[PDB]
C-alpha cells in the first residue's frame, strides 16, 4: 500500500472530490530541524552559481534521472537547462535539496521547489513547482525519496507557502488530471534505428520518411523570433489565453521574460507580427536531449502555444518546421489544453509514458486533459 | 518533462 | 490632489462600502522606465555593497524626516537599513534611487519590500513602500512622483498590484490615522534639547516622575534566542487575529524581524515555570539627530515593535519594555496609539506627540478603520 | 516614518 502517502495532505486513490480548498490549515509553527537522513549522509543546499556544483548536479541527474519504459533513454538535462529551470525568478537555494555524501561529500541526492502562483479553479494561491527528484541507484528502495519530500515540505513551510504542484509518470494518491505524450516524427531514420520508434507495418523506411517530409520554411505571414518588445504582449496574449483552463500559472512579466525569451539549446519563441504590427499569436518549444544507452536522441517540448488570428493548426505546423530546421530528431506535445485538436492531424504518435499531475494539500475535483493548463520542465 | 516517453 | 486624483486610490470623503482592488492587474506593463529631469539617471542601490550602503545611509541622514519644528532629523543606521531594506524576498530593484549623471552624487531614493497583507477578509501579496527621499536641493522639482511611478512600475513588473506604505501628511485615502505617544526615560535631557517640556512643575519633581525601576518585574523574562521562533511566530499569528490590517509573516519574516539585533531589534520573551514562552514585547531602535545644539547630537529613541500578551498582563509587558529600554540608555520610548496601545499609554505616563501617522493602501478599496484596529508597525 | 515629539 502507500505507506508514506498515507501520511500526507492528500485525497486518496479513490475518493471522489466535491470540495474546494485546502486539506489541512496553514501551520503556524514549522520544525526548525532538518529530518534524519540515514548514518552516513548530510542534507546540502546546493548554490548553483558555483559551476562545480552545478556540474556535480549535472552529473548525478545525467546518471540517475528519469528513464522510459525500457530502460533505453534518459534525460540529458544541461548545466545552462538546469540554471533556466532552477532559478526564475523568486529561486531559493535553501530549495536546491541534495544530499551528499557525509564522508566523501559526493552528491546522491535532490529534491528542488520553485515559487509559482498557480490558478486552480477559482482560487488563485501561492505554491511551489517541485521536480528533479533524484536518488543515486545505489541508494533506492531504501526511504530517502520521502525524507527528500518531508524536507523540502518542511522548507517550503518555512517561507510561509502551504500548497504545491508536481508532476509524476506513476499513479500517486491523487492525479488531479492525467495527460499523454504524443511524438512528432522529424528524422526518422534515426528515430528508428535506436528505437525510439518502429517501423510501423505493411510500410518501407523510404516511404515511412515520406510520411514525415516536412516543408523547408514556415507557413504563416510574420513569424519571428521573439524579442525584447514582445514581452508585454507575449504575456498579455498568454494570460488571456489560459484563461479557459482550470490549472494555469500565473506569471508576472518578468516571469515571462524568464520563461519565454529566447536562449541557445533552452526554449525558443516565435511570435506572429501581422501587417498591422501586432503581434497575435506565439509558439513557445524547448530542448531536453535523452541519453541514449548502449549517442544522444535531440527532442524538442511544446511549451505554451497561444492563438487568436493564426489557427493553432498552422501555428504548430510551423513549430514542427522550425523543430525540424534546428536539428531536432522529434517533437514531443502532451494532450492538454487544445492540443487533441491537432495531434492527429499533424501525425503526431502517441507514447506509451503517461504524465500525472497532482497538488500537494488542495483538494479539488479532477479534469479532463484538455483543462490542464501547465507545463513543466 | 518528468515522463521520458517514446512511440507507442 | 493634483497627483493622486491620477492614482488608483479613493477619494478623501468618499465612504466606501464595498472590498476590492480600483484598477485590473495589468496584462502588459511599460518596460522602460519613467523620465527623470535631465542630468539624472536611475541607479538600484547594491547595499551589499557597503560604499553604497554608506551612500543610502548619508542621503537620509541629511535629507530625510525632520519634525514638525525641524529641530530633529532621523538617524536610521545602515545596519537598521539592511534590516529594513533586506528582509526574505528582497529585490534590488526595489532599492531605486537617482544619481546626479555627472558625479554619480546620489540624490533620491525609494523602496518597496514584498509582505503577504491582511485586510478585512483578504489576504493578498503586496508591497511595503518606505523611504522616499528627495535631496533638498531637489524639493518641489517634480522628482516624488517621479519615484512613485517608477517603484509602481517596478513592483508591477513583479506582478505585485497592491501596496501599504505611511505618511505623516494627509493623502487620499487614509485606510486609518494613529497617533505618536512618547514616554521620556532620560526627561533631562529631553528638555535640554526642546524634545519635551516642564509640565512650573519643579524638574526635580519632573525627574521622579518619570523614574523606573531597576530591574523589570515579569517573571522568566529573558532576550528571544533561535529556539523560540516558532513558538513566538505561533504567538504572533494568534494575537494578530483581531486587527483588520496585519502582516501574516512566514517562520522565517519572522526570524528575521524579531531575532535580535544589537542597536537595530530587541526582543524578550517571558519563559514559565514549564518553559512554555506565553508572551513577548518588542522595540526597534532610531536615534534621531538634533540640528543647532552644539552639545546635544542625537536622540536614542526606542520605537515599539510587536507585543503579544497571552499570560502576562499588557500594562506589565509594556512597563517591563519600559525599565529595558532605560537599562539600554534610550532617551524616549515611543508608541502608537494602534492594535491595544490606548489601554496602556496614560497609566505608564506616556504624553502624546504632536505628530499624526496616517496608513494608506494602494490599487485597494475598503473602509476605514479606527486606530485600535491596526496592527501593522512599519518601519 | 513619522518624528513626532511631545505635545
Ligand atoms: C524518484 C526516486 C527518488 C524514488 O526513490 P526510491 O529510493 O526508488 O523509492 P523509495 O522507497 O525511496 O520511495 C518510495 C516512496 O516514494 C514516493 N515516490 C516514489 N516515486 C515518486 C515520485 N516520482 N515522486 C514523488 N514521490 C515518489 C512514493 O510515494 C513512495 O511511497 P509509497 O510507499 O506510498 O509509494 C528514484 O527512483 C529516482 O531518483 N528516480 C530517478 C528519477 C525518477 O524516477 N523520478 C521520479 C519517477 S516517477
Ligand atoms: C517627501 C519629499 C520627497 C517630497 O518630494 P518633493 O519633490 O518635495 O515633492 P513634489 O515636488 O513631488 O511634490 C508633489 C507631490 O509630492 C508628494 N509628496 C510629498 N511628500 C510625500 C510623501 N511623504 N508621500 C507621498 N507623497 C508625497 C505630494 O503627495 C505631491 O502630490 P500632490 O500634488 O497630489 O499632493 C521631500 O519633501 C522629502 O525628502 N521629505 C522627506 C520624506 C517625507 O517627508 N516623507
Ligand atoms: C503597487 C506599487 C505601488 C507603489 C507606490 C505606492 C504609493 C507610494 C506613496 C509614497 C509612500 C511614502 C512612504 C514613505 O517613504
Ligand atoms: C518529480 O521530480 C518530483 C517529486 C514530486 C514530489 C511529491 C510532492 C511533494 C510536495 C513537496 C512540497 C510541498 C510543499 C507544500
Amino acid at each position: 500500500s502507500y505507506q508514506f502517502w498515507d501520511t500526507q495532505p492528500v485525497p486518496k486513490l479513490g475518493e471522489v472530490v466535491n470540495t474546494h480548498g485546502p486539506v489541512e490549515p496553514d501551520k503556524d509553527n514549522i520544525r526548525q530541524e532538518p529530518y534524519t537522513l540515514p548514518q552516513g549522509f548530510t542534507w546540502d543546499a546546493l548554490d548553483l552559481g558555483d559551476r562545480g556544483v552545478l556540474k556535480e548536479l549535472y552529473t548525478l541527474l545525467n546518471e540517475n534521472y528519469v528513464e522510459d519504459d525500457d530502460n533505453m533513454f534518459r534525460f540529458d538535462y544541461s548545466p545552462e537547462f538546469l540554471l533556466w529551470a532552477l532559478r526564475p525568478p523568486g529561486w531559493l537555494p535553501q530549495w536546491h535539496c541534495g544530499v551528499r555524501v557525509v564522508s566523501s561529500r559526493k552528491l546522491v541526492g535532490f529534491i528542488s521547489a520553485i515559487p509559482a502562483n498557480i490558478h486552480i479553479y477559482d482560487t488563485e494561491k501561492k505554491m511551489v513547482e517541485i521536480n528533479f527528484l533524484c536518488v543515486h541507484k545505489k541508494l533506492r528502495s531504501k526511504r530517502v525519496a520521502p525524507v527528500l519530500i518531508r524536507e523540502i515540505t518542511r522548507r517550503v513551510h518555512l517561507e510561509g507557502i502551504f500548497q504545491a504542484v508536481y508532476t509524476a509518470g506513476v499513479v500517486l494518491p491523487k492525479p488531479v488530471g492525467t495527460c499523454r505524450y504524443w511524438h512528432r516524427s522529424l528524422n526518422p531514420r534515426k528515430l528508428i534505428e535506436v528505437k525510439f520508434s518502429h517501423l510501423s507495418r505493411n510500410m518501407t523506411m523510404q516511404r515511412t520518411m515520406k510520411l514525415y517530409r516536412l516543408p523547408e520554411t514556415p507557413k504563416t505571414a510574420g513569424l519571428r523570433p521573439m524579442e525584447t518588445k514582445d514581452i508585454p504582449v507575449v504575456h498579455q496574449l498568454l494570460t488571456r489565453y489560459l484563461k479557459q483552463f482550470h490549472l494555469t500559472p500565473v506569471m508576472s512579466q518578468e516571469e515571462v521574460e524568464h520563461w519565454f525569451y529566447p536562449q541557445e539549446n533552452i526554449i525558443d519563441t516565435f511570435v506572429v507580427e501581422n501587417a498591422n504590427g501586432e503581434v497575435t499569436d506565439f509558439l513557445s518549444f524547448y530542448t531536453l536531449p535523452s541519453t541514449i544507452m548502449n549517442k544522444s536522441l535531440k527532442a524538442a517540448y511544446s511549451f505554451y502555444n497561444v492563438h487568436t488570428q493564426t489557427p493553432l493548426l498552422d501555428l504548430m505546423s510551423d513549430a514542427l518546421v522550425l523543430a525540424k530546421m534546428k536539428g531536432f530528431d522529434v517533437f514531443n506535445a502532451l494532450d492538454l489544453m487544445e492540443n487533441k485538436t491537432f495531434l492527429e492531424k499533424l501525425k503526431f504518435g502517441i507514447g506509451d509514458g503517461n504524465l500525472q499531475y497532482y497538488l500537494y494539500n488542495w483538494k479539488c475535483p479532477s479534469m479532463g486533459a484538455e483543462k490542464v493548463g501547465l507545463v513543466l520542465q | 518533462g518528468k515522463v521520458l516517453s517514446k512511440i507507442f
